[PDB]
């Protein structure tokens, strides 16, 4: 691809759906890292997993 | 003033040519007539037997291809449906999708062979109708059958531009030539031996200059001048294609237009 | 960086197929994701295809340009090449960081 | 609409006198008088929401309408209601529950809940007391079944004329997303149980 | 007719255009491997880099190399005992133990399913059942590895000897072209599909035709495979003739020979052509090596090749991850 | 299995071309050159019809 | 935004001055902060005023115009708006004249 | 298996079809973001954009094959606009667009008669 | 002054591409393999070329 | 008070013939189709339909068409929607009306753009004038208006006899 | 129990489950199965 810069990789979503990456609840994310949630873990912009 | 010259014309092509007009223009024509110009396919079959050789995956993608007539198309209500997808219905209906029958059986014992004329709309004059390319035949090629090996199948059509899959463009090619001696000299001709000498000059050469001089080359000079040559597959008429193919470019103007001087 | 495009192979920048002295004749290549919030830092401050680009084997760079944007240059930097003002425009869309002006 | 709120019987003995500890302190009395119709949308297939909330609650407000006035049924303001649930979890705390207050002006009126196809299920009239504090409310209860269905004549159908006081506090959350309402009015609103508790006992309830 | 794992048929296969005189016996032409694709060598956009090929999306929604699929599971019913019985009973959530995400709704009265059911996931399509309140019934039936779909071509029950059942189930799965697919000609030019323009974006020239692919020029000089380019000379010259034309190893046919035959009918008598881009209308400045050939499309596609792991199952005496395959 | 219908690279219907095509290169006396009589100016797809190999006929035979 | 207080408050001002002669100011010509002023009932002849400055700016484009500086231009009303119209019908006469320069 | 979806081509995801926007830097000058719809409408207002003296820049390239879109960057400099220079632009072209598509039902049916008829 | 080919913009001794890296370090210097190599491709794209 | 809204086959021209004209201005006109379907059958026509549009008549009651196509109740909500909301109920490509109703004097013209999913429609227009005359004293009269500034390609349609009566016009054209 | 079809006759065997894997009027022991009904999504792509 001509078009990614250098330092760049294009990932399938295929993948993206299915890897991770835990990363801990900031007090910066609460917001912003629940819609993921309430997303899903078939959309993209989800997740799966949620740790107590 | 003008601006077309036209030449020769037939039942599947048009030959043409622009005139007081611009490249880009000519391209976004090239286009567009290649790609956005609504028509009717068929998108969706149902199958009920097939005992046949052709497996169902292999009919649907060849069902499908087969041209059908569009004429009108973009005129509701009737005489033309609009999309499938923005219809006033709900899922599926004769309202906004042409409905197509294809129950073939076998009497025979030598070897059937099954043609785009077996199939069966539903008589509202849409439509509609698929085509005959064919010489006084029975229209192009579906599937071959032995001993009893009755398919039986139902086909609904929808609306589609070649964007949205080849099988829709009603256009087969295009062939365009603009500048045929070498005036602008937008291209570098690979010699071997010598230059104007081994490249054919063109059928549409004979319609132009500039030979002679060492004027030497102009550069003031735009590309003007283009020698189109539509062809359309047989599923609507020799343009059609071309005549619907502005209609549906000047208002993909229009629509900028409109959401600059609302605001 | 990843992201993120579709169709499911890596898509990955010409450039950088040198390091991995592979084609594309349908090689297939592995990628490891980091998890802790410490490693991800490595990864970014230490071993990155930028302060990649010039190994210590030789102190010489390690990618460059190659294949045919490289046969483009050449067929470009001549003295032969005019550019229309026609673009110009268009071609200084890229830069990317544009100064704004044009030239 | 997110109502927070509680529960704590009154018994009918003590009850006015609780209404001179309520009333001479607070906006009101006002007499309630609405006719129910709580219509069930049986429907297909499983899983169907069939939470009492999902069936529809036509809401038919006539308390300044006559006793045996004909008009009512159609003319009279009527609502309608489905309501979220009161959240889970939500021990002893006020329940929660979202709210769709429908209002409507037509002399239809029911019809669009049978042109949804809604069938009749049970029915009954709101006709306690409420009083004021700004946004939120304290509404007691009285909740008599009407003499016929679609009659608006007394005597009504109290499960014992010995009618249990419901007493409810409330308040109407416009959205939930915000911590401010949240703690502010369970605040203002534990201030009013502080107030209950000197002649009442309220209590949270599942819903 | 022939139940068989794993195999790959072509929608349309074709004869190699350009052809040795040595495949009548080699019954080649009757069964072609091959399919012609008009080929351009261009560098065009920079998807079709370093072996690497950008194809046309609308020829292969008309079926350019579109392939089929099939798979074919077997399964017998053995029975040691004593007398132990294991029939293709349909499992009963009553009393199995164990077998979750089915659907075993798919299955039969029978126990097996009815082609051709839309089968997808790790769908099942046999059941097994093993005795040993409410006991005994276990479940040694096979499921449908995720990473296959599509439909069922047909099953088939016979008796085994041995001296039970004894099923086997084919199941069909159309294969499209998709970027990062394997194409080669026959020349090792291994190449892989970097991009999928529609008709208007390619080169269409001036004929006006458009390249099916378009390999990348820098594939040819230090490869030299000086035979690539010839055939694409030669099959062109199947153009206005049709004569077959012979590709026998050691000939008197020559390049100098072939081109002569070419502006024999209008072209460049070495394969070129001018070219029209399909942006803006420019004629390209250099001329392309335009010219049909057969390219094959080669087996391994990607969407076989893909994996991706994340607290996977794991071995039982080592306890680290498993190997390729399974799940996943 | 039969003539693709519709050429690869242009839309020019083939499905209708072939049962006319094989009744002249075996029966007619004309050459592949006479395609050319079926509007095939292109390449193209011409290159269709005659590079196809009748899968059917020999396949059609295995008869359930 | 007290330049918009006072720009809107002389608007209404002005409104009150446009009763009585039409000049009904529509803004569609042009949306400038300099504001159109036009006419009842009406090829088109525009009115200009600003400081307010008679300047009588009768334009398309821009037609051939002319121009006063008379009063204070503070205080109204609807009879200096009469007295415009005075000054226009003698502008007529001028476009009489503006016939005679034509040839 | 990872291929977007087709008529995700030809609808706008909630997208805007038409977006203007300044730049900075460049000072009386703005790009324009159409999307779904790209490669003949874009390639027309520049090629003919550009023949307006008022212009002095016309933008104008999809940014990745796969989105469906394209920008357009115009600088003018200096009175307006420029969002008025591409309308202007717009307008001379449905106008000229007619010009032939007038030509041709007009001398489409003239050479229809030539080869016999008849009526 | 002359002509850009690999003697230059490939990984040679005193580099094109190792003099900025290295003054001032990667990027722009990350950018400058995106704006060639993107700029060329651009060009090269309406300038065909093949053989 | 007859109304006689019209469909056009040459739209754009609203934004730009009706601000050349001379005369005055006022404020809004947008209004809004949307089609319904349930999730499921059983509710598909008729008095118990998947046929639904709220009708968003903006410029006064501001208040929702709750009407199953004619199903005659009217409500603001909205929360209606969410109601709706329980599992059910999808859309269809409804066309919105939306534009422009402008101060004349005797006369006033409202003016809308007229919007499918599928973006345009075409533009629909309108002229509200005195009642108390029989329906063409002067309607053909204020016609002439519909050719002062001249108006083009208009569709048949012609929706008749304030304004909430055009309610039930909007299925005259939505039923199209 | 459900129907099967013989490799070569094809003729409706209607046999009965755990049995004798054969046919009725001829011979061989394999079969197929009758495809369902079954009208089912296809696209034509």
């Amino acid at each position: 691809d001509p078009n990614l810069s250098l330092d760049e990789l294009g990932v399938p979503r295929s993948i993206a759906k299915t890897l991770t990456y835990p990363e801990t609840v900031t007090p910066y994310n609460i917001y912003q890292l629940q819609e993921l949630v309430r997303n899903g873990p078939d959309e993209h912009p989800g997740a799966k997993y949620i740790i107590r | 003033e003008t601006h077309i010259t036209i030449r020769n014309i037939s039942k599947n092509s048009v030959d043409f040519v622009l005139t007081n007009t611009s490249l880009a223009v000519a391209n976004s024509l090239r286009r567009v007539v290649l790609a956005e110009i609504p028509t009717v396919a068929i998108d969706l079959v149902e199958i009920n037997v097939n005992t046949s050789v052709m497996p169902d995956e292999f009919l649907a993608h060849r069902l499908g291809m087969i041209p059908l007539d569009s004429s009108n198309i973009d005129e509701p209500p009737p005489v033309g449906l609009e999309y499938t997808r923005n219809c006033d219905c709900d899922q599926y209906c004769p309202k906004c999708s042409v409905e197509l029958f294809l129950n073939a059986k076998c009497t025979g014992e030598g070897t059937m062979e099954i043609y785009a004329r077996d199939l069966v709309v539903s008589s509202n004059s849409s439509l509609g109708h698929p085509i005959l390319a064919d010489p006084k035949s029975r229209g192009p090629l579906i599937c071959k059958l032995r001993k009893e090996q009755e398919i039986s199948l139902r086909c609904i059509a929808k609306k589609g531009i070649a964007k949205e899959h080849a099988k829709w463009s009603p256009t087969s090619a295009v062939a365009f030539e603009y500048d045929p001696w070498n005036k602008l000299q937008h291209t570098d001709y690979w010699f071997e031996n010598d230059a104007d000498a081994e490249w054919p000059k063109s059928k549409n050469a004979d319609w132009e200059e500039p030979p002679r001089e060492g004027e030497p080359f102009n550069f003031q000079e735009e590309p003007r001048r283009f020698y189109m040559d539509v062809e359309s597959v047989g599923s609507i008429p020799p343009n059609e294609i071309m005549v619907q193919g502005l209609r549906i470019l000047q208002e993909k103007l229009a629509v900028l237009v409109r959401d600059l001087d609302e605001e | 960086r990843i992201r993120v495009m579709p169709y499911s192979t890596f898509r990955l920048n010409l450039s950088v197929t040198s390091p991995y002295n592979a084609d594309f004749d349908g090689d297939e290549m592995n990628m490891h994701v980091p998890q802790s919030e410490e490693t991800r830092a490595e990864i970014q401050e230490i071993t990155m295809v930028p302060k990649q680009i010039v190994s210590p084997q030789s102190n010489k760079p390690v990618m460059g340009i190659v294949q045919d944007t490289l046969a483009g240059v050449r067929k470009f930097s001549l003295r032969d090449n005019f550019l229309t003002r026609n673009a110009v425009m268009n071609i200084m869309l890229w830069v990317p960081d544009w100064d704004g002006i044009l030239p | 609409m997110q109502e927070l709120y509680l529960l704590g019987v009154v018994p009918s003995r003590r009850f006015e006198a609780v209404v001179n500890s309520l009333s001479k302190t607070l906006d009101g009395p006002k007499t309630i008088l609405e006719f129910w119709v709580v219509y069930r949308p049986k429907d297909v297939p499983p899983n169907l929401p069939r939470q009492p909330d999902s069936w529809l609650r036509l809401c038919s407000n006539i308390e300044s309408h006559d006793e045996t006035d004909t008009e009512w049924s159609k003319n009279t303001q009527w609502s309608m209601y489905l309501e979220g649930n009161s959240e889970p979890k939500r021990e002893d705390k006020c329940g929660i529950r979202p709210v769709n207050r429908a209002k409507l002006t037509n002399g239809s009126v029911t019809e669009f809940v049978e042109k949804m196809g809604y069938e009749f299920s049970h029915e009954y009239i709101i006709q306690g007391l409420e009083y004021f504090f700004f946004d939120t409310t304290v509404r007691i209860y009285q909740t008599l079944i009407p003499s016929q269905q679609r009659s608006i004549k007394p005597p009504f159908h109290p499960m014992n004329e010995e009618q249990p006081w419901i007493l409810h506090v409330y308040t109407h959350v416009a959205d939930a997303s915000n911590q401010v309402a949240m703690a502010k009015a369970e605040a203002n609103l534990t201030k009013v149980k502080t107030l209950l508790s000197a002649f009442c006992d309220l209590k949270n309830v599942r819903l | 007719v022939r139940m068989d794992t794993m195999a790959n048929i072509l929608y349309y296969p074709q004869k190699p255009l350009a052809t040795t005189r040595s495949m009548e016996y080699l019954k080649f032409r009757e069964l072609p491997a091959g399919q012609n694709a008009i080929v351009a060598i261009l560098c065009y956009s920079g998807y079709n880099q370093e072996d690497s090929i950008i194809m046309n999306q609308a020829s292969i929604d008309r079926g350019l190399f579109r392939s089929i699929f099939y798979r074919t599971y077997t399964d017998q019913e053995k029975k040691i005992g004593m007398t132990v019985m294991e029939e293709f009973e349909r499992p009963v959530r009553s009393t199995t133990l164990r077998m979750k995400h089915g659907t075993y709704d798919k299955l039969e009265d029978d126990g097996l399913i009815a082609p051709g059911t839309r089968v997808s996931g790790e769908d099942i399509i046999i059941g097994k059942t093993a005795p040993i309140q409410l006991h005994a019934k276990r479940d040694v039936s096979t499921p449908l590895r995720s990473t296959e779909s599509g439909i069922v071509d047909q099953v088939m029950v016979t008796t085994n000897q041995e001296g039970l059942k004894f099923v086997k189930v084919r199941m069909r799965s159309t294969r499209i072209p998709q970027i990062g697919d394997k194409f080669a000609s026959r020349h090792g030019q291994k190449g892989t599909i970097g991009m999928t323009y529609r008709h208007e974006d390619m080169p269409f020239s001036a004929q006006g035709i458009v390249p099916d692919i378009i390999i990348n020029p820098h594939a040819i000089p230090s490869r030299m495979t000086v035979a690539h380019l010839v055939e694409c000379q030669l099959s062109k010259v199947s153009a206005l003739s049709g004569f077959e034309g012979d590709a026998t190893p050691f000939t008197d046919v020559t390049v100098e020979a072939v081109s002569k035959l070419l502006r024999s009918h209008g072209f460049q008598s070495r394969g070129f052509e001018v070219m029209y881009h399909g942006h803006t209308g420019r004629k390209l400045v250099a001329q392309v090596f335009l010219g049909p050939t057969y390219y094959q499309r080669l087996k391994h596609l990607v969407d076989d090749k893909i994996h991706a792991r994340a607290r996977g199952p794991v071995q039982i005496l080592t306890r680290q991850p498993v190997e390729g395959r399974s799940r996943d | 299995m039969i003539i693709p219908i519709r050429c690869f690279s242009c839309g020019k219907v083939i499905g209708d071309k072939w049962d006319t095509y094989l009744t002249l290169l075996q029966e007619d006396n004309t050459e592949g050159e006479a395609l050319d009589k079926l509007g095939l100016q292109r390449y193209c797809c011409r290159r269709m019809i005659l590079t196809h190999v009748d899968l059917i006929e020999k396949l059609l035979c295995y008869n359930p | 935004i007290l330049n918009r207080l006072y720009f809107f408050c002389i608007q209404t001002q002005l409104l009150e001055v446009a009763q009585c002669a039409e000049l009904h100011a529509v803004q569609g010509y042009y949306s400038f902060p300099y504001l159109t002023f036009s006419k009842g009932k009406w090829w088109v002849l525009a009115y200009n005023v600003e400081s307010n400055s008679w300047s009588v700016r009768l334009l398309n484009a821009a037609g051939q115009t002319l121009y006063t500086q008379d009063v204070h231009t503070t205080k109204g009303t609807l009879s200096i708006e009469s007295f415009s119209r005075l000054s226009y019908l003698l502008e007529v006469q001028i476009l009489l004249f503006n016939v005679q320069t034509a040839c | 298996m990872n291929q977007p979806e087709r008529y995700e081509l030809i609808e706008l995801m909630g997208l805007p079809k038409v977006t203007y926007e300044l730049d900075s830097k460049s000072p009386n000058a703005a790009v324009v973001t159409l999307e779904k719809e790209d490669h003949t409408l874009a390639n027309m207002l520049a090629n003919q954009l550009l023949s307006d003296e008022r212009v002095l820049f016309a933008g104008y390239k999809v940014p990745h094959p796969l989105n469906h879109n394209f920008i357009l960057r115009v600088q003018t400099v200096e009175d307006c606009s420029p969002k008025q220079v591409i309308v202007d632009a717009a307008k001379s072209l449905i106008t000229h667009l007619e010009e032939i598509k007038v030509n041709f039902m007009r001398e489409w049916e003239l050479k229809m008669i030539s080869v016999e008829g008849v009526e | 002054y002359g002509v850009v080919d690999k003697k230059t913009v490939g990984a040679s001794q005193g580099g094109l591409v190792h003099t900025i890296w290295k003054e001032k370090g990667p990027e722009i210097c990350k950018g400058f393999f995106n704006g060639i190599q993107r700029v060329v491709n651009y060009w090269l794209l309406h300038n065909g070329f093949s053989i | 008070p007859v109304h006689g809204v019209i469909y056009y086959s040459s739209p754009s021209m609203a934004t730009f013939l009706s601000p050349a004209q001379d005369n005055l201005v006022r404020t809004y006109f947008a209004q809004h189709l949307k089609k319904w379907v349930v999730q499921y059958k059983l509710y598909r026509n008729a008095v118990t339909p998947k046929t639904l549009e709220f009708l968003k008549q903006n410029i006064n009651p501001s208040m929702l068409a709750c009407v199953d196509e004619a199903t005659m109740i009217d409500a603001e909500p909205e929360l209606e929607d969410i109601i709706v909301r329980t599992k059910l109920w999808n859309f269809r490509q409804s066309f919105t009306i939306e534009g422009s109703i402008y101060e004349v004097g005797s006369f006033k013209v409202a003016i809308a753009n007229v919007l499918q999913k599928s973006v345009w429609k075409g533009i629909l227009f309108h002229v509200t004038y005195d009642g108390t005359e029989s329906v063409d004293l002067a309607r053909p009269i204020i016609q002439e208006f519909f050719l002062k500034c001249f108006l083009q390609n208009n569709k048949s349609v012609t929706p008749v006899y304030l304004d909430s009566k055009l309610l039930l016009q909007l299925f005259k054209q939505r039923i199209d | 129990t459900m129907i099967y079809l013989c490799a070569d006759c094809g003729a409706r065997n209607t046999i009965q489950a755990k049995e004798v894997i054969r046919c009725r009027e001829c011979g061989h022991r394999v079969m197929y199965k009758m495809r369902t009904k079954r009208m089912v999504q296809f696209e034509a792509r």
